[PDB]
C-alpha cells in the first residue's frame, strides 16, 4: 500500500498522467511479481500448498 | 497466520499515446486481475 | 511576474514557432504550463510540467526550459492553432499568468 | 464531465454578486476548482480557488478581503461572491479546473474550464 | 534547398569541429544523413537520422539537432577524416543533398 | 554484397548512354537503388532511383522526362538510362543504396555505393 | 590550461548562478570534477563527471557541458554556499585545477 | 574513514621537509592519495601522489626530480618530501584522495581530504 496508494494513485486519476522516468516502472514491476507468483501457485493447487515456495515464506 | 496488504483500484480512467505511462496502466491492469482472479478463489473451502 | 516575447508574431502558416517565457523570480521546473485559447471560448491545456504533452493535443506541440526560462515550439503550424498563448507559473500555490503572446498569420 | 456556469446579468456599481457552478460527473472531492478573470481584449488572472485534495481556499493578494468562495461539497457546487463591485469589473468570469498534484512518480492535471458567462457593470 | 556553413574551415588536427547544416522549409528529425567522401571514392555514411551513428565508425562522431538546423560535431580530430561533409536530406521521399563544406589542414 | 558498375566510354552530343548495376549477395527485392551525379569538382545531385520495397521509381523534377530507369527484379538489373544527353554531363556517376524504412520502434538504412564510374563527353 | 568565467561575481542569494569552465586543448566528458571550498578548510566534491552528483550535496547544485566547454548551475542559492569553486581535470591522468571563481554577495 | 596530517612547523630555506598522512579506516591497497598546495590567498594545484590501485607514483612536470613520494603499504602511510625548498612555498598542504575509475558501467570517485597543515619557510 506504501507505493501504490501514496504514489502511482493520485497520478493515473487525473486524465492527463504523465510518469517521469522509466527509472520508477522497472522498479513497480520487481515489487508487483511476488504478488502474481502467489496467486498464479494458487490457482492449481486449488487452495493447498506444499511444500511451501520461497515466494510465499522466504528464508 | 501470514498477512499481505494490498490497495485496491477502481479503474483508471487517464488516457495517453505516451510509453511510459502505457507499462503502468499495463502491470495495474495486471495486479487487478490477480486480485479478481483471487477473490472468487476463496469462496470454496480448501480440500486438503 | 512573467514576461512573454516576443509579443505578437506574423509568421506564415508550415514553419516552426517560438515562443518565450521568462520569469522575474525562479519558479520550478513544474508548477508551469501553456494555455492557447481563441476569443470567447474555455483555454486549452497545450504542456503542463514544461516538457509533458497533454491528453489530447498533436505531436506537433513541444515545450522545454529550465529555471527562469521556458520556451514553447510548435514544428508544424495549422491554420486551426491560431490563438494567443499564455504562459501559468505558480511559486508555492498561487497562480499568475502572463501578458500573453499573439500568433498572426 | 462538463461544468455549466450561471445566466448572465447586467449590474450596478456598490451591489454584490453571486456566481454558480455546478459539477455533472465527478465528486468535487478530488476537484480543485478556481476563478480566471478575461478583461475585453486583455488577459487572464487568477482570482481564487478551492482545492478540495486538502479543502482549502486561496485568495489573490491583490483581491483579498473583497471576495469569499463557499463550496458546499454535499451540494456539489462552489459559489463565487465578489463584493464592492466597482464600473471596470466588466469582464468574462471562467471557473476552470486547473491544478498540478506533483508527487515522486509524475504529474497530474486536468482541464474543463465550463463554458464561461459575461457579466457588464452598467449604469441604468 | 538545405545550407551548409561555414563553407571551407582549415582547423588544426586534434581539436573539435562543428559544422552546421540548415533548411529553408521544414524537414524530420529524420530522413537525414551525413556523408564524407574523399574525393573520387564512394562517400561513406556517418550518422542516420541526424543523432545515430553507422556500423563501423568511430565513437568520435556525433551528430545533433532538431527543427531547420543540424550540426555535426567531431570531438577527435584524427588525420584520416579530412574530406567533404554532405549534408543530405528527404522531405517526403525526394533527395536533395548539400553545397558541401571541407575540412583543410 | 558489393555492387558492380560498367564500363567508362566517351561519348558525343545527342546520343543516349546507358548505364548498369549488378548485385551479388541480395535479391533486390528489398534493396533500394538509386542513382547520384557528382560533377568534376562540385557537389552531387539526386537523379532517381527505385526502390523495391513499394515497387516504385521516381525521378527528379528537374531531370524529369529526359531520363526512364527500367529495373529487371529477375535479371536482378538496374538500368540507367539518358536521354537528350548534353555537353556538361560529364561527371561521375555512382548508384547508391541510401534511404531510411522508418517504422515505430527505429531506423533502417544500408550504404554500398558499388565503385562509379565515369563519362565524358567529347566532340571526336 | 584551463580558464574560469567570469572571475568574480556578486549576485544576490535566491537565484540561480552560473559559472563556467573552458579548456585549451579538449578534454574527456568524465575526468572532471568541481570543487567548492570555504577558506582554510578542505574543499568538498560537488560533482564529478561534469554531469553526475556527489553522495550528500543538495538536488540544487547540477553540472553539465561536453567538449571543452563545462557549465556548473545552482538553482537555489542558500547563504551556505558562498565560497570559491574549483574545476578540476585530468587529460590523460595529469590533473591541473583551474584559476577559481568566487561567489559573493 | 578520516585523513590525519602531520604538525605545522617553522622551516628555513635550503633544507628538505617531510609530510605525512595516516589512514584509519581503509587500507591503502586500494585508495588514491595525492598531495595539493594552497597558496595564502591564491589556486590550489596538483602536486603529486600514489596511484594505489595500480601501484604507481605521479610527479608534476614542474615539479619533477624536486621531490620524491614514497608510501609505506605495510605501515599504512605516505611520505611526501620536498628537496630545494625555496623561500616562496609558505602554503598549506592537503593531502586530498581524487581519482577516477572509469569502468564499462559507471564512474566511482571519492573524497576525504584530511584536515590540512601549514608549513611557513621563515628567516630566524
Amino acid at each position: 500500500k506504501n507505493y501504490i496508494d501514496k504514489q502511482l494513485l493520485p497520478i493515473v486519476n487525473k486524465q492527463s498522467c504523465s510518469i517521469s522516468n522509466i527509472e520508477t516502472v522497472i522498479e513497480f514491476q520487481q515489487k508487483n511479481n511476488r504478488l502474481l507468483e502467489i496467486t498464479r501457485e494458487f490457482s492449481v493447487n486449488a487452495g493447498v500448498t506444499t511444500p511451501v515456495s520461497t515466494y510465499m515464506l522466504t528464508n | 497466520v501470514i498477512t499481505i496488504e494490498l490497495s485496491n483500484i477502481k479503474e483508471n480512467k487517464c488516457n495517453g499515446t505516451d510509453a511510459k505511462v502505457k507499462l503502468i496502466k499495463q502491470e495495474l491492469d495486471k495486479y487487478k486481475n490477480a486480485v479478481t482472479e483471487l477473490q472468487l478463489l476463496m469462496q470454496s473451502t480448501p480440500a486438503c | 511576474v512573467l514576461t512573454q516575447s516576443p509579443g505578437t508574431l506574423s509568421l506564415s502558416p508550415g514553419e516552426r514557432a517560438t515562443l518565450s517565457c521568462r520569469a522575474s523570480q525562479i519558479v520550478s521546473r513544474n508548477h508551469l504550463a501553456w494555455y492557447q485559447q481563441k476569443p470567447g471560448q474555455a483555454p486549452r491545456l497545450l504542456i503542463f510540467g514544461a516538457s509533458s504533452r497533454a491528453t489530447g493535443i498533436p505531436v506537433r506541440f513541444s515545450g522545454s526550459g529550465s529555471g527562469t526560462d521556458f520556451t514553447l515550439t510548435i514544428n508544424g503550424l495549422a491554420p486551426e492553432d491560431f490563438a494567443v498563448y499564455y504562459c501559468l507559473s505558480s511559486d508555492s500555490s498561487i497562480f499568475t499568468f502572463g501578458p500573453g503572446t499573439k500568433v498572426d498569420f | 464531465v462538463q461544468l455549466v456556469q450561471s445566466g448572465a446579468e447586467v449590474k450596478k456599481p456598490g451591489a454584490t454578486v453571486k456566481v454558480s457552478c455546478k459539477i455533472s460527473g465527478h465528486t468535487l472531492i478530488k476537484l480543485s476548482i478556481h476563478w480566471v478573470r478575461q478583461a475585453p481584449g486583455k488577459g487572464l488572472e487568477w482570482m481564487g480557488g478551492y482545492e478540495g485534495e486538502v479543502d482549502e481556499i486561496f485568495y489573490a493578494q491583490k483581491f483579498q478581503h473583497r471576495l469569499t468562495v463557499i463550496a458546499d461539497t454535499a451540494t456539489d457546487t462552489v459559489y463565487m461572491e465578489l463584493g464592492r463591485l466597482t464600473s471596470d469589473d466588466t469582464a468574462v468570469y471562467f471557473c476552470g479546473t486547473l491544478g498540478v498534484t506533483v508527487t515522486e512518480a509524475g504529474l497530474g492535471i486536468d482541464d474543463y474550464w465550463g463554458q464561461g458567462t459575461l457579466v457588464t457593470v452598467s449604469s441604468a
